[PDB]
RNA sequence: AGGACCGAACCGACUAAUGUUGAAAAAUUAGCGGAUGACUUGUGGCUGGGGGUGAAAGGCCAAUCAAACCGGGAGAUAGCU
RNA sequence: CACAGGUGGUCAGGUAGAGAAUACCAAGGCGCUUGAGAGAACUCGGGUGAAGGAACUAGGCAAAAUGGUGCCGUAACUUC
RNA sequence: AAUUCCUUGUCGGGUAAGUUCCGACCUGCACGAAUGGCGUAAUGAUGGCCAGGCUGUCUCCACCCGAGACUCAGUGAAAUU
RNA sequence: GAUGUCGGCUCAUCACAUCCUGGGGCUGAAGUAGGUCCCAAGGGUAUGGCUGUUCGCCAUUUAAAGUGGUACGCGAGCUGGGUUUAGAACGUCGUGAGACAGUUCGGUCCCUAUCUGCCGUGGGCGCUGGAGAACUGAGGGGGGCUGCUCCUAGUACGAGAGGACCGGAGUGGACGCAUCACUGGUGUUCGGGUUGUCAUGCCAAUGGCACUGCCCGGUAGCUAAAUGCGGAAGAGAUAAGUGCUGAAAGCAUCUAAGCACGAAACUUGCCCCGAGAUGAGUUCUCCCUGACCCUUUAAGGGUCCUGAAGGAACGUUGAAGACGACGACGUUGAUAGGCCGGGUGUGUAAGCGCAGCGAUGCGUUGAGCUAACCGGUACUAAUGAACCGUGAGGCUUAACCUU
């Protein structure tokens, strides 16, 4: 959800 | 024509009268004697099998004893093979001195490096090493990249055992020839540890 | 004298690295900030879910919050898998 | 979890020190419930470095450096 | 311009070279006066830029001390399929 | 019911529509230097300023700073500036919530590698009696860059200015291999100085701890910045291209027959691996020359005797090494440690004496200590044995013995 896997 | 077997004794500098020191390797050639001549009737090559030093009795086996035994020569500590330049000419027990570089001006040394065990890439292929900082994380002295988006290419440098293997320098200056020392000087530096056995032939070159 | 200064305890959590089936379901190490005050902390008490509280971020309200949890309506409905 | 975490209060030695900091010690209490050996790459945590010295890089990130007491001395600007 | 699309605007300064930065010009795509305007000493783990010093940040890595990795004995997982 | 992304870092690989180097044609090619086209992919092919950038501009170099493909190569390899969440403002649109390929500050990148593949390294069996060594090289990799200066020659060329091809020599950059003699780095296993503190009863002398407590030096080893070497010449067959002779076509014509030149490409030449080259090779040497039985009688099975050459294991070990492996040695012995001597480094120990009120200084004294180095030395440990491995090595055919 946060951009890149899981930011 | 053919070369010669000797062992690394090591370095030294020698000094010359217009103010130049050289960079010397030292050889002790000793004499080498032939066990073997090898002919195109039975062996299809023309060579000469050679050995030098010595050994201990009670460690030289029957099988090698029969080999030393036929030639009439003592037994060495190894043995190695030269090839013939269509006009050379041996014989069994015939033992060659040093003096045979007396006259060659330069020769080709050969050896077997020394031994750095398993190497990383940054030492045995001189690749660049990633940042030690700015955010890197476990991959500073890594290789990187290996392929493409699906296999890695045969001959891909990477991380394996770095010397232990047989090295030639080649066009070597002989600097000096002592016979009755058993010696010989060549400037600069030779492959081994001291102690190793080395290979000397003319330069091919030339 | 001082929401004054430097700086331990104490309270905080700016940077980096490590860790990321971790020692740890948010920490460790090296530094950093405040450190007589709008400070901090112990014990007890009060405010209850479309409500509370909030120096306000849609933040917190028992590791859960653009409407907590438990049970029930309930085998909700699902023209979709 | 026999978990590098968290948990209020009281007692507060010696040398150096401004100090409950820090270092080494006393009383006292521990060596953290797998060890032995070897001494590769690589990773982590550290030490040093020729000449150059931010050319690194999104960015001086990180690291290095500065670091105390006393005397002298101290600019622009200023709400003095 | 924390606001400027055109645009790295133009001039100057700084650099051997500066799409950033500082100072002027106004041609304000689309500033503007308490959803405040222009300044402002001091303060800031705030944002941008230039210097001195400093350094393995880099040119280009080299060596060393330790914890893992490696071997032996004992105990003995995991995602996945 | 998930194929993670711009650029950068690292690592690359292929193509040729070739940037440089190389070989040629035409030129409005005098020469120098260029223009265009053909052959050619062997090798080589910038650092920096600004910007998140690729790109681009600029500065300064270079023989050249090539064009492209590889998920606009590469995040189970790194980064996270950009893109691409939640926070907060400016401008702008909207009554507003909020929004904008507009801007601005800030903002978690996980995975212990099963298989394939790749880099390294071993075990097993096989190669037809077994074993110990040296080789042949089928084949496969590595390497292949280039500037400047001088001579040739200020000659050829050119009105001058200016300025060569061919060929030769020397010296460099980048890259690569090896090496540690030199110059140096490292040297927490060497020596010394020194701060605080504790202890060894105390003085003196030492030691522990404080990043090796903080520092100055420094052996060996490793090592580069250090110093030696290397790219080739040559050969064969060629590309574009140039040709000789020569007909079809009475001439002409490089070609059809025939013949000769021709490049960093190609095949060799140099370096390395290499007979698992199951097509398993060659060569030299060494070892074993028993007695029986059973039997669906064969490349048969079993027993007693025998145990070779040699290997392995164990042990001391290595400038060999992750483990295996490889190398050396094992009392007929210098393999390791210790010991002796030397060297090196540190820099004049301790104790005593002397001068000084004393801190200190001087003499004994270039003393003492001294790791991995050098040359020696059986003082210690490397034990005698045992174990594995056998007992003459198939059938057919041919030629020889008995050409
Ligand atoms: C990796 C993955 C699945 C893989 O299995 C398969 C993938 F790899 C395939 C693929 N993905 C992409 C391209 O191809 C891709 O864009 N993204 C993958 C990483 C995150 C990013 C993404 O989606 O970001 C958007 C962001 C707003 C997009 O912004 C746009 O403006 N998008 C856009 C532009 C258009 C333009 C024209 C027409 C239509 C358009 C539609 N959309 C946000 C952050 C979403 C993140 C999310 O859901 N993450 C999960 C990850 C999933």
């Amino acid at each position: 959800x946060t951009x890149p896997f899981x930011x | 024509m053919i070369g010669l077997v000797g062992k690394k004794v090591g370095m030294t500098r020698i000094f010359t009268e217009d103010g130049v020191s050289i960079p010397v390797t030292v050889i002790e050639v000793e004499a080498n004697r032939v066990t073997q001549v090898k002919d195109l009737a039975n062996d299809g090559y023309r060579a000469i099998q050679v050995t030098t030093g010595a050994k201990k009795a009670n460690r030289v086996t029957k099988p090698e004893a029969g080999h030393f035994a036929k030639a009439g020569v003592e037994a060495g500590r190894g043995l190695w093979e030269f090839r013939l330049a269509e006009g050379e000419e041996f014989t069994v027990g015939q033992s060659i001195s040093v003096e045979l570089f007396a006259d060659v001006k330069k020769v080709d040394v050969t050896g077997t490096s020394k031994g750095k065990g398993f190497a990383g890439t940054v030492k045995r292929w001189n690749f660049r090493t990633q940042d030690a900082t700015h955010g890197n994380s476990l991959s500073h002295r890594v290789p990187g990249s290996i392929g493409q988006n699906g296999k890695v290419f045969k001959g891909k440098k990477m991380a394996g055992q770095m010397g232990n293997e047989r090295v030639t320098v080649q066009s070597l200056d002989v600097v000096r020839v002592d016979a009755e020392r058993n010696l010989l000087l060549v400037k600069g530096a030779v492959p081994g540890a001291t102690g190793s056995d080395l290979i000397v032939k003319p330069a091919v070159k030339a």
